[PDB]
RNA sequence: UUGCCUCCUAAAAUGUAACGGAGGCGCCCAAAGGUUCCCUCAACCUGGACGGCAAUCAGGUGUUGAGUGUAAGUGCACAAGGGAGCUUGACUGCGAGACGGACAUGUCGAGCAGGGACGAAAGUCGGGACUAGUGAUCCGGCACCUCUGAGUGGAAGGGG
RNA sequence: UUUCUUGCCGGAGGUAGAGCUACUGGAUGGCCGAUGGGCCCCACAGGGUUACUGACGUCAGCCAAACUCCGAAUGCCGGU
């Protein structure tokens, strides 16, 4: 899991989840990388999740980099609880992603296989995404 | 130079054991001295 | 009390003028400063009550 | 009238050798010493308030000034050191003081070294300004031996005007000190 | 179940009180700030919790002095 | 939890709610107040017996990353930061004009006079870099005053 | 007519956006390479070899209500 070592506030507001990415919309470590098209909230469960699917499809050697980092805390307030009594305790992280940046990147040898980890992981993400190559 | 705060400082005269004569002014309340090892006597002075 | 209040007073009329504060931990024996004195006219040695 | 000594043989003969053998085109480049500082950096009288009483008495009749006294500007939890207790003293010379201390050092108290083989040429902060130490006061004729209490060192200081350690040591060469050859 | 905070202090309404090309009184303050973020300017005098007043009647206008905002009251000609 | 102060929410004037998000306050300093003058840190490299990255010394680089009693914010290197001298303006009589405001509170203020401090003088000084460190009225105490004093003179009591 | 609207003029901001080698924090992958890690000759001197961990630094891509080298539109104050 990706957690942060430590956040200046723990109890931050919803990140704004509006706009198109004006940063990081290039693939530029690996050759082949899976890019958004939608606006979530991408946890460290779905990210974890999608970079065991990618390595299990490669499984031999290649570098996977996920250049999206969970560091943004949503809370929850405990169950059966009423309103009110102040806001709740941090239990989960998030990347706030907008339509447009690159989630993850892949660097392998052969093109099918690559395509094919790469949309094995998009399954695993609460959004839209597409495959995108390191040329325009 | 303050008034008299320092400590006291005269001309005084310095003599080496070896014959050499030194004039300076020191701290000494005497102003006399007389050294028997000096520049010209230890060996890494002067190669002996 | 620590830092509790005192009074100064002029001697040469013993009005008492001001009203201040110290320490008495700092300042045990009694505060006496220059002040000025209405009636007296000119500033005068005040000291605590 | 009168006038130090080896301050008239630095004019008359160092001067004509920097300038001879360093070849300055301007005869104000011919280098020189500036000044020298002595200090006890004593440390230790965190606890011992008393000890800087003897340092500055040593200091003084050995440089003939009254040192200031020299606190610590910094509070560390280490040494039991607080801001504002004095920790070192230190004593600056130029002119003739200045000669005549260097005259009493070189001359007499650097002699008395037990054990000596030589300062080292390596002792130059890069740009010519040597800077020695030592661990006991007693090879200075100024003070008796059994009137010391503690064995202290000094903090010898030539600061000059030198561009790097070649005019450096070939001021404190010329004007006559027993380095070590390495 | 409760909340370590809930605090606060009253607004005290700091900022710009008299803006450029605004005529004012001799005496009449300006700015209310709290550091010196407006620095006094040519016939504009500071007060003691850093309240930039008028020490003279004219018209407001701000200025940059080497590098440091300041405010200033121009004489306006007597009709 | 209840009064006060600072920040974010708070949407670039001001103001803005919730058992919204974070902290402080109920002091301290006769200097940590006034003035006069002087200085520039922290960190880093190099050279030094204890002494180690680290303590004090020397050389250099170093425009602010240090420090500012005390939260936070706005400031301050022109220094408001560091050092010394003298000294009590941590004044009395006042105050043009304003900020803020349901009201009651609160906040700034040039300038005049008395009597002073520092400064050669210009001038600055009605506590503290600033914004917390506080409690209305009633009722009572105390010191001073040129007020009153139940027929009159005092007194008691009241008044300022 | 002091009100309000529209045009023009004089202002002060730190929001949207953006940027971060401009600060405070977070944070991805490289690169060199310490100090501290182990070993040889053999000393705990010294030297080099080694998955070393890999300070600092540096290359490229990023993030923030309580970050800002920057930075609008509107609104607001005044004049005309
Ligand atoms: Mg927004
Ligand atoms: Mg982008
Ligand atoms: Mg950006
Ligand atoms: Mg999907
Ligand atoms: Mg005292
Ligand atoms: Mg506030
Ligand atoms: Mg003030
Ligand atoms: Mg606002
Ligand atoms: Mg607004
Ligand atoms: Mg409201
Ligand atoms: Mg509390
Ligand atoms: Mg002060
Ligand atoms: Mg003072
Ligand atoms: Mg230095
Ligand atoms: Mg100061
Ligand atoms: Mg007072
Ligand atoms: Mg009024
Ligand atoms: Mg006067
Ligand atoms: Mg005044
Ligand atoms: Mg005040
Ligand atoms: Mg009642
Ligand atoms: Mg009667
Ligand atoms: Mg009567
Ligand atoms: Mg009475
Ligand atoms: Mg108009
Ligand atoms: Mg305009
Ligand atoms: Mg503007
Ligand atoms: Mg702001
Ligand atoms: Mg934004
Ligand atoms: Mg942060
Ligand atoms: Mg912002
Ligand atoms: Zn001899
Ligand atoms: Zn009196």
């Amino acid at each position: 899991m990706l957690i942060p070592r430590k956040v200046k506030h723990r109890k931050q507001h919803h990140p704004e989840q509006r706009g198109i990415a004006s940063g990081g919309t290039s693939v530029s470590f690996g050759d082949y990388g899976i890019q958004a098209l939608e606006h979530a909230y991408i946890t460290n469960r779905q990210i974890e999740s999608a970079r065991i699917a990618i390595n299990r499809h490669i499984k031999r050697g290649g570098k996977v980099w996920i250049n999206i980092f969970p560091d943004r805390p949503l809370t929850k307030k405990p169950a059966e609880t009423r309103m009110g009594s102040g806001k709740g305790s941090p239990e989960w992280w998030v990347a706030n992603v907008k339509p447009g940046r690159v989630l993850f990147e892949l660097s392998y040898p052969d093109e099918k296989t690559a395509r094919d980890a790469l949309t094995r992981a998009i399954h695993k993400l609460p959004i839209k995404a597409r495959i995108v190559t390191r040329e325009e | 130079m303050k008034t008299g705060i320092h400590p006291e400082y005269v001309d005084t005269t310095v003599q080496c054991g070896c014959g050499h004569s030194f004039t300076t002014r020191s701290t000494k309340q005497s102003g006399t001295i007389v050294v028997e090892v000096c520049s010209q006597c230890h060996p890494f002075y002067t190669g002996k | 009390d620590v830092r509790p209040k005192i009074t100064l007073a002029c001697e040469v009329c013993k009005h008492r003028n001001y009203i201040t504060k110290k320490n008495r931990r700092n300042d045990p024996d009694r505060l006496e400063i220059k002040k000025f004195c209405p009636n007296c006219g000119t500033h005068q040695p005040h000291k605590e009550s | 009238k009168a006038l130090p000594r080896l301050k008239q043989r630095y004019r008359e003969e160092i001067r004509e050798a920097l300038q001879q053998e360093f070849n300055y085109a301007n005869v104000m480049q011919i280098p020189g010493v500036v000044k020298v500082v002595v200090n006890m950096g004593v440390g230790d009288a965190a606890r011992d308030a008393k000890l800087i009483n003897g340092a500055i008495n040593d200091l003084a009749l050995i440089t003939g000034q009254k040192p200031e006294v020299r606190r610590a500007r910094k509070s560390i939890a280490q040494f039991k050191l607080r801001e504002g207790m004095p920790i070192g003293a230190r004593v600056t010379l130029r002119g003739d003081r200045m000669w005549e201390f260097l005259d009493r050092l070189i001359s007499i108290a650097l002699p008395r070294i037990r054990d000596f083989r030589g300062l080292s040429p390596k002792q130059f902060d890069g740009t010519g300004n040597y800077t020695f130490g030592l661990n006991e006061q007693s090879m200075f004729h100024e003070i008796d031996v059994d009137s010391i209490d503690r064995p202290r060192g000094m903090d010898i200081t030539v600061v000059t005007t030198a561009t790097n350690d070649a005019e450096g040591r070939a001021l404190l060469r010329a004007l006559g000190f027993p380095f070590k050859e390495n | 179940s409760s909340s370590r905070n809930g605090r606060d202090s009253a607004a005290q309404r700091l900022g710009v009180k008299r803006f450029g090309g605004q005529v004012v009184k001799a005496g009449e303050i300006l700015v209310r700030q709290r550091g010196t973020h407006f620095h006094p300017g040519v016939n504009v005098g500071r007060g003691g919790d850093d309240t930039l007043f008028a020490l003279a009647p004219g018209a407001v206008e701000f200025g940059a002095k080497r590098g440091r905002k300041t405010v200033n009251i121009v004489p306006v000609a007597r009709p």
